[PDB]
């Protein structure tokens, strides 16, 4: 009961800068330049791990200790998201409220780290990130809540195999909730200069880049593994594993490509994300 | 002779104040008025006669007439001539009445003269240090000809900045958002203090002159006549030919120098070619804050083919060196001239398609309207000159009022909009690209011919004049007095954005934080041209 | 406070500890494949700033070699200094120096950053960027071409090696100078050189006069080459005027 979640967390950690690298090379190719390689994010992260972390005199243990906390919280997230089966490796932790409030832990620690430094830019970025979390958390909660009451249980691996076997009788509540979750993922992976990491340096900046890449992995993974499960397993076997890894990495790659495309193709989607979420909620109530 | 009517009006309004008057050229005029009656004369010529306070500066004439000289250059634009108001400030007690309580455009020239020459305009409200850094010792006045050697460097008094920023509308609860001096995409040092309450800017003060080299003193000590054309090119990389033509025409107007026929309007060709380079850079930066980046890289592309004619008409990138006092250094040949003609045309092809972005009109309708509004009431008072004042409604243009390098043989069109937004100043620069491309279309096909250089002349000492050019950001007025056959007695340059800077408080007021770098870049600042 | 001074109070360049400066080669081989560069623009003209920003443009790219421009000195491994150190700009440049994590690489960009350029002896500058901070790589030019910027960064990262070296005094100093174009008398050559410099340019004029000089070998034949080959009205006017100067002599 230990090996599968641990290997899940380790692989999802070690594949995260592929998704950042493919996103930045996609943004480079979209702006008609050759751009860096897909492994450039690994080179940047390892090189920053080589460098030594500096900070202000007023900064204490929070400034140094935040990036490890955010990486560990993203790991505790990623160990309960199903990427190859329809069953989560840890069904005890794989709830809906648990994942949301662990993301709240990540937001809280990022905000207090931004406020720990005396820089106005980091505190401003902390406030904007906390605003983003306030506006995105109930959208995604209502999306997976509509999907959960379609399913019957407040639990990942129940919503996933409910949408795996499409019932064809409550299809409109499923589709509207799916599009609301897509909008919430679009808001979280994007906005919807100086930056909020202008005081981080060295190993701390490297572990922040680790955490940012892992957060961008797990948000898209919570979308495409919970709501796109056709290609996974009901029970874990040792022969159909390669197909599951192939379809998982293909899903993640096409997800970051299309999100980069529609990000460069740009409170409309903020209201429409709420609007498609309530259109899902009314759909069960009317029907 | 131009300027007789204004002199007669000054004489009838003030009977015995004009102590002496002389003509530099036909359209250039200077008057020496009484010191105690100075603010009334300049205010009269400003408000009543419709004159614009172009540049005002001090001088060190204590071994010529025993007195300091403060000049007040006014541009008559209601025919159109230049009037300079000269006063003789006393030597051992340097004090003259100030103009800033009457003319608001006299707020930084009278702050610069407090620092460079130590003269004291009595009644000046803004008494803070402007050009000299915060570690500068007090009484060392650099531009005094006997205060110090150009090579002397005082010990810095403080390592921390001691500048005081005023908060006109805010209070002690407002926070500040720096935007300098070390900021990304600013690419040039200048500090800003956005006294913000949220993301809204309540007030905005700024500290400038971080790039104050001190080339006014160095142009009169170590450096000659033909060598200052290299100093003017190395002020900023994009107004280089604007400063050089402004300086060259100041020295050729100080003497006769009947320059050859084609050597005038080739300078008119290269002056417009440079504003292809500078406007299309600002329009690329206009898309990098409005939003699209595939509108920037593409304006970088049409900027490159503007750099391609600059590669062939000179053979250089950025700082060049093509003008001398008598004429132009390197000379254009036939195919270069036939060629530049359709690369001008294909740009008008490319520029039309790329300008289809504002036709798209999504972030160019909500981010660029109602943002950074410059009051034409305020722009008239502070005498802004760039696309700022042309957007605000005033048709201020040097090439139409005062044709300097043979612009009268070129098709001149002045474009003035009515709105005062960021998108209105882009429409000034869009219509100026087509206007400059019409001159390249009509300049290089009908060259008059003749020689290129007039050399061997002797510089008459203590002869001065005003030189002016139409830079991409406004006009640069260059005043240079010949000292002898080798050195200059005094050279004064005012940048295009020097007049433009004191109204940034009234643009950034009421706007947001996020579009504040767009407001600053809407007028396309050249910190290195104004910091000198 | 920020920077060291003399007894007079004049600033001096900082001296890093050798413990701090001992691992610069290891830092270079670490950041060989990925360099984080922060532009520190000081008292200089935009030329030395826009060309540095053009190192990531469509014509010349820097991310293909791993160079990425960072928004903060804390992210920086290479501190690119640009302008001559103005008295108002020494303190922010020093602050950007101490904000970066040790060890650092400093690259002076342009004549104005190397030694002050045309403002080297002036009251409001401290000279080049080496007068406040140590400098590892010097890149000259006013402005440096993007090829020179790429070569400087590649040589800083060890991908290339230094090309130019110092030249000292030697035997070739005392070898006598020779008369150039010593066929006709020097007066006419000087007069036609001045005549071509008045009408064409320094560069164009030497070129036209030298063409005329090779064509003084055969009057009619190369008078004909200058007349026909170019078919440039302007070049033809330059040659006719030069020919009247020589003929009247
Ligand atoms: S090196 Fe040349 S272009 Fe660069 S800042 Fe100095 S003078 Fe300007
Ligand atoms: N344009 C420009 Fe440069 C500035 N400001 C000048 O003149
Ligand atoms: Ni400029």
């Amino acid at each position: 009961s230990v090996l599968y979640p641990l290997i899940q967390a380790l692989v999802l950690f070690a594949v995260a800068p592929l998704l950042s690298g493919i996103t930045r090379v996609a943004r480079a190719r979209l702006h008609n330049r050759r751009g860096p390689g897909v492994l450039q994010e690994y080179r940047d992260i390892i090189k920053l791990l080589g460098r030594q972390s500096v900070g202000p005199d007023a900064s204490g243990w929070v400034f140094r200790l935040t990036p490890y906390v955010m990486v560990g919280v993203m790991l505790t997230i990623a160990t309960a998201l199903p990427v190859v089966t329809v069953g989560s490796p840890l069904p005890q932790l794989g709830d809906l409220i648990t994942l949301l409030y662990l993301f709240a832990i990540a937001r809280f620690f990022f905000a207090i780290s931004g406020l720990d430094t005396g820089s106005p830019f980091t505190a401003i970025g902390a406030s904007r990130e906390a605003m983003l979390g306030v506006l995105v958390e109930p959208m995604l909660l209502l999306g997976l809540w509509v999907a959960a009451q379609v399913a019957g249980s407040t639990n990942i691996s129940n919503i996933t195999d409910t949408v795996y076997h499409w019932p064809l009788s409550q299809s409109i509540p499923l589709v509207l909730a799916l599009c609301a979750c897509a909008f919430a993922t679009f808001i979280e992976m994007g906005k919807l200069q100086e930056g909020p990491l202008s005081e981080y340096s060295g190993s701390g900046f490297g572990v922040m880049k680790w955490g940012i890449s892992l957060k961008q992995l797990v948000v898209l993974q919570m979308f495409v593994g919970v709501f796109i499960p056709w290609g996974q397993m009901e029970t874990f076997t040792a022969g159909g594993l390669l197909l599951a890894l192939v379809i998982a990495i293909v899903k993640l790659v096409v997800g970051v490509l299309v999100i980069a495309l529609f990000e460069n193709s740009m409170p409309r989607i903020t209201w429409a994300g709420f609007g498609f979420a309530f259109l899902a909620f009314v759909s069960l109530l009317a029907a | 002779k131009l300027g007789q009517h204004y002199l007669a009006a000054l004489n009838e309004a003030f009977p015995g104040v004009v102590l002496d008057h002389a003509w530099q050229t036909k359209d250039q005029l200077t008057v020496t008025v009484k010191v105690n009656y100075l603010p009334e004369v300049v205010e009269f010529l400003y408000y009543k006669q419709g004159g614009w306070l172009s540049v005002l500066f001090g001088n060190d004439e204590r071994k010529l007439n025993g007195h300091y000289a403060v000049y007040y250059v006014l541009s008559m634009e209601k025919t159109k001539c230049w009037i300079t108001v000269r006063v003789e400030v006393d030597a051992n007690k340097p004090e003259y009445p100030s103009v800033t309580p009457r003319v608001p455009a006299a707020v930084w020239g009278e702050r610069e003269v407090r620092d460079m020459y130590g003269l004291i305009p009595v009644g000046l409200p803004d008494e803070r240090r402007l050009v000299l850094p915060d570690d500068w010792p007090d009484e060392l006045y650099p531009l005094r000809k006997d205060s110090m050697d150009y090579r002397q460097r005082p010990a810095p008094t403080t390592d921390a900045e001691t500048y005081e920023f005023i908060n006109e509308l805010g209070d002690k609860k407002n926070n500040v958002v720096p935007i300098g001096p070390l900021h990304v995409t600013s690419d040039e040092p200048g500090h800003f203090r956005l006294f913000v309450d949220g993301e809204n800017i309540i007030d905005a003060d700024y500290r400038l002159f971080y790039v104050h080299r001190g080339m006014e003193k160095l142009a009169e000590t170590r450096m000659g006549y033909n060598e200052v054309t290299f100093l003017s090119d190395r002020v900023c990389g994009i107004c280089g030919f604007a400063h050089s033509t402004a300086y060259t025409t100041s020295v050729e107007n100080a003497m006769g120098i009947q320059v050859p026929e084609r050597a005038q309007m080739i300078r008119a060709i290269l002056l417009e070619v440079e504003r292809l380079h500078s406007h299309l850079l600002n329009l690329g930066l206009a898309c990098h804050f409005t939003g699209f980046d595939s509108g920037f890289m593409q304006f970088f592309r049409v900027r490159e083919t503007s750099m391609k004619m600059a590669e062939i008409l000179t053979g250089a990138r950025k700082t060049y060196g093509l003008n001398l006092i008598g004429g132009i250094r390197r000379d254009l040949l036939k195919d270069d001239m036939i060629q530049t003609r359709q690369l001008a045309q294909q740009m008008r092809r490319e520029v039309q398609e790329l300008v289809d972005v504002l036709l798209s009109t999504p972030n160019m309708e909500q981010r660029t309207v109602g943002i950074g509004r410059l009051d034409p009431e305020i722009a008239r008072d502070f005498s802004n000159v760039g696309p700022m004042v042309r957007a605000s409604g005033h048709a201020r243009d040097t090439r139409a009022d005062h044709p300097f390098v043979g612009y009268g043989l070129l098709p001149m069109e002045v474009h003035s909009e009515q709105g005062c937004d960021v998108i209105s100043r882009l429409k000034v620069r869009i219509n100026e690209v087509y206007t400059a491309l019409n001159m390249i279309d009509y300049g290089l096909d009908n060259l008059p011919g003749g020689p290129l250089m007039v050399e061997g002349f002797t510089y008459i000492p203590h002869r001065f004049a005003l030189g002016f050019a139409e830079a991409p950001r406004g006009d640069d007025i260059h005043w240079s007095m010949t000292g002898d056959n080798q050195k200059l007695y005094r050279w004064r340059c005012r940048a295009a954005t020097y007049a433009n800077w004191p109204t940034l408080r009234y643009m950034l007021r009421g706007n947001t934080v996020s579009d504040a770098p767009l407001i600053i870049g809407s007028l396309d600042p050249c910190y290195s041209c104004t910091d000198r | 406070l920020l920077g060291p001074r003399d007894a007079n109070g004049i600033p001096v360049p900082m001296t890093v500890d050798e413990s701090i400066a001992s691992m610069k080669a290891s830092l270079l081989k670490k950041i060989k494949r990925s360099a984080y560069v922060y532009r520190v623009d000081c008292g200089g003209c935009n030329g030395c700033e826009i060309e540095i920003f053009a190192t990531l443009s469509p014509l010349f790219d820097a991310e293909r070699f791993g160079i990425k421009v960072v928004p903060s000195p804390r992210h920086a491994d290479i501190l690119l200094f640009t302008g001559a150190v103005t008295r108002a700009m020494r303190s922010p440049a020093l602050r950007a120096w101490q904000s970066a994590p040790d060890p650092k690489i400093c690259i002076s960009y342009g004549a104005c950053g190397n030694s002050g350029g045309i403002f080297h002896d002036l009251y409001c500058v401290w000279g080049g960027t080496d007068k406040i901070v140590p400098v590892d790589v010097y890149i000259p030019g006013c402005p440096p071409t993007p090829a020179a910027t790429l070569y400087g960064f590649a040589m800083a990262l060890g991908l290339l090696e230094q090309k130019i070296h110092a030249r000292g005094p030697g035997e070739l100093d005392e070898q006598p100078a020779e008369i150039l174009h010593g066929d006709m008398v020097q007066p006419l050559r000087v007069k036609v050189d001045r005549e071509a410099r008045r009408l064409a340019g320094y560069r164009y004029g030497r070129q036209i006069a030298d063409d005329y000089l090779t064509q003084l070998g055969q009057g009619e034949e190369q008078v004909a080459r200058w007349l026909e080959a170019e078919n440039d009205p302007r070049l033809n006017e330059i040659v006719s005027h030069l020919n009247h100067v020589v003929e009247e002599a």
